[PDB]
Parts: structure tokens; sequence; C-alpha cells
């Protein structure tokens, strides 16, 4: 298949479309209050990388809403599906049932796409107090993983969220890294970009969403992400100069590039003042191979 | 007690963020007041403690039933400028009554005054929503003073937030009103940018999104959004691999051509410059650039 179907959902609150909207629509943290609640299943699509494009069902999750989909819809919603991000809001009282309605699903998908990822999303980390975040991700992640265990699906993925750090990133990474199937060539040719840079190490990202794709190198294990926000949020700055972002050199060490419609290059240069003119020729051959 | 150069007033109804404000500003100001008061201490006018201070005052639902008394005036007078904070959460239209009130009596005991509105807690609010909220709100008191019979009242207008870079813009644009003092610098800039393929300029220290100093160049784009978040990408982005051109800088060019510039000044404070070439390359464009920042640099260092 060229197409990939991912199915978002959660219990309505859980903060799953104002992930969406992050992700692949350009919105702010803050600048998801005003979204409102999502009525029955919202599509969004996007073509990602050229020959692979993206068909988004943010799952609108009232109850009734909820309801309706493992019901009528059910073969409609968990036909033919690719992967399944399902979220639960940290903050929520209905825990108990917010699994519940997730096996629901998992039935429901244990049956029509049995081959579909699954994913889980502890979103809204950024309400739980630091000391307990990690002991209560481990909890939770424990019973998801025996649930998801008893429908199919062995070993889950987990991924403790927030719109307003850069964990978001990590997770929207790996989770869009599971679809993209030419991945050896991807590194491979990192790999040569990185040597005839001689860089301390090159990144691959997303040219629209600023997602890594891949890479090739103490260092922050976080840094990954940390990049895809701090570049997100210039991004949002330059709104009002209405223009895309190109290239930005940092202390003639880190360069970044646009290589094609696309990818996006990220080099740590491992000098100081390599003939500048001459990094970025190297730069140019470079499009040749990621477009 | 508080020595300082300016002192600033914040009204308004209780909860419209009058003291979160003061919190987030008076912190942002320490750059500056250390900066204009040592770094470079030159008007006599400046050997003062800090620069501003913002002495907040409580504003009761509705003025009828009371107005201020003479303390208050006495304040009035002592205040340089006057920030009015509408917390756009409720309704404004009696609060926009208030404001014509705190005008005309704070104008006749001291004009001269300068009257600063905060359109407060817009964030999370839609675009042409901030647009119709300000564009009826700023029509809303060319008409509540007119009847009050004062038109000719210099009112400046503001969209802001505290979870925002916009109380920053705001009051940055508030402080440099307030003290002319330190204009001399607003003053290099028009220069540097003078006669250039620069747009804007801003000064800002590295630890406070309230800019130091910029161009008097009117045609202010609010590239200011722009320039304080370079700051912290180059930060951001170099603090991650970190293990007359010595010392940090940062470039980037956007679809149109147009070119973010950030060149570290004097230990800590930075350049940050917007760059528009009709054509002529970027290589070159920033050469020329450096030149008549190099000079400014120079300036920069001959009164440090
Ligand atoms: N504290 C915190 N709040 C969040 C986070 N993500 C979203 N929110 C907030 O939670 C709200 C939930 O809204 P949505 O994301 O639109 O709701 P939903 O999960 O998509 O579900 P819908 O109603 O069912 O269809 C928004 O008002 C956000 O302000 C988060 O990561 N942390
Ligand atoms: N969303 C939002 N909340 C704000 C903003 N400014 C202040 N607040 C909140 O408004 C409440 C009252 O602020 P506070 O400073 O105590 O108000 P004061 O009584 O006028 O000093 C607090 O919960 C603040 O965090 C803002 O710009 N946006
Ligand atoms: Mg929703």
């Amino acid at each position: 298949n060229n197409r990939k179907k991912l199915l978002l959902m959660g219990r309505s609150g859980s903060g799953k479309s104002s992930m969406r909207s992050i992700i692949f629509s350009n919105y702010s943290a803050f600048d998801t209050r005003r979204l409102g609640a999502t009525i029955d299943v919202e599509h969004s699509h996007l073509r990602f990388l050229g020959n692979m494009t993206l068909n988004l069902w943010d799952c609108g999750g009232q109850d009734v809403f909820m309801e309706n989909y493992f019901t009528k819809q059910k073969d409609h919603i968990f036909q033919m599906v690719q992967v399944l991000i399902h979220v639960f809001d940290v903050e929520s009282t209905e825990v108990l049932k917010d699994i519940e309605i997730f096996a629901k699903a998992l039935k429901q998908l244990r049956k029509y796409s049995p081959d579909a990822k699954i994913f889980v999303l502890l979103h809204k980390m950024d309400l739980v107090q630091l000391d307990k975040r990690e002991e209560l991700f481990q909890i939770m992640m424990k019973n998801l993983s025996e649930t998801s265990s008893e429908f199919g699906f062995p070993n889950l993925i987990g991924f403790p969220t927030s719109i307003w750090d850069e964990s978001l990133y990590k997770a929207w990474s790996q989770i869009v890294c599971s679809l993209i199937p030419n991945m050896s060539n991807h590194q491979s040719n990192l790999k040569k970009f990185k040597e005839i840079m001689n860089a301390l190490e090159i990144i691959l990202f997303e040219r629209t969403t600023f997602l890594v794709i891949c890479s090739s190198n103490l260092l922050d294990p976080k840094r990954f992400e940390k990049i895809s926000n701090i570049m997100k949020n210039f991004k949002q700055s330059c709104t009002k100069l209405k223009s895309g972002f190109k290239t930005l050199i940092l202390n003639n060490n880190i360069y970044v590039s646009e290589l094609s419609s696309n990818m996006v290059c990220f080099i740590v240069l491992k000098d100081m003042n390599i003939p500048q003119e001459l990094v970025l020729e190297n730069i140019k051959k470079a499009k040749e191979f990621f477009q | 007690a508080t020595d300082s150069k300016a002192m600033v007033l914040l009204m308004g109804v209780r909860r419209c963020g009058k003291s979160s404000i003061c919190k987030v500003v008076f912190h942002n100001m320490q750059p500056l007041d250390t900066l204009y008061l040592e770094s470079t201490s030159n008007p006599s006018l400046e050997h003062f403690s800090t620069l501003i201070d913002l002495a907040v005052m409580e504003l009761p639902g509705q003025l009828n039933y009371f107005e201020p008394s003479y303390d208050s005036e006495r304040l009035f007078k002592s205040v340089g400028a006057l920030v009015y904070v509408i917390d756009s959460q409720d309704e404004y239209i009696n609060a926009i009554t208030n404001l014509a009130m705190i005008i005309e009596y704070a104008y006749k005991v001291n004009p001269s005054i300068n009257i600063e509105v905060l359109i407060h807690k817009v964030d999370g609010l839609s675009e042409d929503f901030k647009v119709d909220a300000q564009r009826d709100i700023m029509q809303r008191t060319g008409e509540e003073l007119l009847e009050l019979g004062l038109d000719g009242v210099q009112v400046s207008f503001y969209l802001t937030s505290i979870f925002d870079h916009s109380i920053y813009e705001a009051f940055s644009r508030i402080v440099q009103k307030l003290i002319p003092e330190l204009s001399f610098l607003e003053n290099m800039l028009d220069n540097l940018i003078q006669h250039s393929k620069i747009e804007k300029a801003f000064l800002f220290d590295v630890n406070s999104k309230i800019y130091v100093s910029t161009d008097s160049n009117p045609v202010d784009i609010q590239m200011y959004e722009v320039c304080s978040e370079f700051i912290d990408v180059t930060i951001d982005l170099f603090d991650l691999y970190k293990a007359p051109r010595n010392e940090l800088q940062n470039v980037s060019q956007l679809a149109n051509g147009v070119i973010i510039y950030l060149r570290q000044m004097i230990r800590g404070l930075a350049l940050v410059a917007i760059i528009r070439p009709n054509g002529t390359d970027m290589e070159s464009c920033l050469t020329v650039a450096d030149y008549n920042i190099d000079i400014f640099k120079k300036g920069l260092e001959d009164i440090w």
C-alpha cells in the first residue's frame, strides 16, 4: 500500500485533537484551547515524504460517539487500520473505564485489522508533579501492556506526552517512523553524507512537521525532539514574515538547510571554519539523494 | 522604598493580572536596570537604583459609588506612565468607561502622562477575534473621550498575555516611551539601519525579553516576535552540542529571502536584525551589515 490510516482515539478531553493540530496544522500549545470538542470522526491527511501519504482519524471521544464506533460503524472505523494511537488523559478520574474503552477498541481491531500497530500515549504529563511522573507511567504502562496482550497485540509501545514540551515530538516521530518503509537507504545515504561532511552527526527531518526521520553519529538523548520543538517554535514566530524556513547557520558550526520539498537536514560540523563555501557545496549535492 | 527613575502605575479590577504582570516585568527589567545604570552609566540622570518601579492600584467593579481621593492624585503626578489592564476574559464595556474616567481625572492633574492600555489575557483567542476585540475597543474610547471632551489624549493600545511574549514587546515600547534618557541607544540604531538593506534592529539582553532598544523606524513590523525568538533558537540549539568576529552569531534566511541575523555585542548582549535583499545574494549582503554593525559595536565598546 501507499496510504496509511491511523486511529487517534481516546475519551473526550484526552487532548488528542490538540496533538494533531500541533503536529500537522501549525498550532501553538495554548492555541489548542479554542479547538472545542470534535464531533464524531474528524479526518486529516498529509502526504509524508513523497511516496507515503497519511490519513489521520481523530475520533471525538464523547461517550456517545465512542459507543457508536464500536457498534454501528465498527466495520467502517476498524477497517483497514495501519496504526492505533490511543490516548489516555493522565488527569482522568475514570481511569478504569478509560482502560475498558481501550479494550473495546482492541476487540474491534483484533478482528478487523489484527496486524495494526498499537501505540499508547499518557497525555498531559505536564499536570503531574515531577517526582510522580515516572512511577505513574511505569504503573500505567504495566496495566496497559497486559490488556493489550490479551487482545492479540503483545508488546506495544508507550510514550508520556505533553503539548507543553518536546515529549510530544518524540512519540509522533517514532510513530510515523514506523510507516516509513525505505529507511535502510536513507541512513545509508545519511551515513555517507556524514563522512563527506566529516560532521559530528547529521539528522533528517520532514520539512513540514519537522519530525525526525533518522540520524548518524554524552549528548542529550532527547536532543532530537528538542530540535523538532525549537525549530517548530521558530517556524511559528516566522509567521508574520509569511515565508518558510530555508536555512540557518549557527556559529559557523551548525548548519540547517532544506534539501527538498520533503526533507530538511541538520549538521553539527566538528570544526569552526571549514570554508563555509565548500561546506555549502557539499550540501547542494545532498539534495540529489534526499528528494 | 525605591529610588527608581520612572514610576509606572498598574490599575485594574481585581484578578486582571496586575500582580502577575509586575512579577514578569520587574524580573526582565533587571538586565536593563543593570545595563543603563552601570554597564554604561552616563546621563548624570542615571545614577539611580533601578529604571522603573511598577506601583499597582486595585479598581472596584464600578467607579460610580466612588471616585479617587487626593492621595491617589498626588500619586498620579509622581507616576510617569499609566497602564490600564482590561481583562479580556469577560465583557469590557463598563471597563472602557472607567478608563475614560481615570484618564480625564488623571490628565487634569498630570497631563504629559503616558496612558497605556493593555488588552490582557489574550492567550488562546482567534485572530479575527483580537482584531475585532481591539478595533472595537479602540473606537469605544475615541467616543467615550469625545464625550468627556478630550479627544486629544494620546492613547496607545496593546494586545498582551503573560504566558506570551506580548507583554514584553508592549512594555519594551512602554519603557522607551517613559525614559528618554535611554534613547541615545535607539539613535545609534537608527544609524546602523540608516542607509541600509537592513529593516529592523533590536538590542536584546540574552536573559530578558524586554528588548533594551531598537530603531525609531515607525513601521515597527512587530518583527519583535521573530527576533525575540531567534535568540532562544541560537541559545537553545547552541546549548545542546557545546562541549573582528570572535563571538556568538546566528544567521537564518527564509523562502522569500529575508534574513534574521544575530551577533553578540558585549558579554550577553546581542543584536538581532532583519535584512532584506532584493536579489543581492546573502554572503556579501551579510558582509555589508557587518560593517555598519562592527562600527556600532565599537560605539558600545567605547562607552562601556
Ligand atoms: N495540561 C495539558 N493540557 C492539554 C494538553 N493537551 C491538550 N490540553 C488541553 O485539553 C483540552 C482538551 O481538548 P482536545 O484536545 O480538543 O480534546 P480531545 O482529546 O481531542 O477530545 P475531543 O473532545 O473528544 O474530540 C484543550 O482545551 C487543551 O488546552 C496537555 O498536554 N497538557
Ligand atoms: N490566561 C491568562 N491568565 C492570566 C494572565 N495574567 C494573569 N493571569 C491569571 O489571572 C489570575 C489573577 O492574576 P493576579 O496577578 O493575581 O491578579 P491581580 O489581583 O490583579 O494582581 C491568576 O490566576 C493569573 O495567573 C494572562 O495573560 N493570561
Ligand atoms: Mg477533539
